[PDB]
Formats: structure tokens, C-alpha cells, sequence
């Protein structure tokens, strides 16, 4: 049913560094 | 007393640096508002013996 791929490259896993990024509202209360 | 404060929708109460309930919303309607205490000011006292 789903469709299969013949060839494909292999991942490459170079890495970046993030800068105050992912933060998110820990609570539910108005400060 | 009326306040002039909104917040998103998933925060229900307010707390203060004390952690003190200052801002609240309301049920059977939409809308904020601020509770402070009644207790307030200094009394003293003077009698002559
Ligand atoms: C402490 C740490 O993880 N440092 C990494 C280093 O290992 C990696 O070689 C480089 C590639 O950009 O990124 C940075
Ligand atoms: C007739 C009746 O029940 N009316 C109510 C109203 O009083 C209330 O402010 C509103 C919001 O909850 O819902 C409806």
C-alpha cells in the first residue's frame, strides 16, 4: 500500500548550536 | 474592584511577590477583578493616665 523508495543517501548528522531558544510558560498563573 | 489586566485564557487566578490572590476573573460572566484587604492605616491612642 505504501510506496517504497530504491535508493537513497545516507543522513549526515552535523550539528548547530542552538541560542536561547526552547523555552516555554511553566505555570498557569498571572504574573 | 474593576482592573484593567487580561491574560490568556488558561490562567484563572493572580498572585503578587507575597503570593497573595490580587487579581482573579470571575464565573457567570467574563471579567477581571482586583481584591485588596479592608484592614489598613495606623490607630494610636492617647490617655492621660
Ligand atoms: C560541546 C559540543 O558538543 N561541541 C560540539 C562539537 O563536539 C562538534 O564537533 C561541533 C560541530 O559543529 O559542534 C560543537
Ligand atoms: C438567563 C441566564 O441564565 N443567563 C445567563 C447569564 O446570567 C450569565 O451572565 C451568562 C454567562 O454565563 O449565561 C447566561
Amino acid at each position: 500500500k505504501c510506496g517504497t523508495l530504491s535508493n537513497k543517501s545516507p543522513s549526515k548528522l552535523t550539528q548547530t548550536p542552538s541560542s536561547r531558544r526552547g523555552f516555554y510558560y511553566f505555570d498557569d498563573i498571572f504574573r | 474592584t474593576n482592573s484593567t489586566k487580561k491574560f490568556q485564557p488558561f490562567q484563572q487566578f493572580g498572585r503578587d511577590v507575597s503570593d497573595f490572590t490580587d487579581s482573579v476573573r470571575d464565573p457567570k460572566t467574563l471579567e477581571i477583578l482586583d481584591i485588596a484587604p479592608c484592614s489598613y492605616g495606623g490607630v494610636s491612642v492617647i490617655t492621660p493616665g
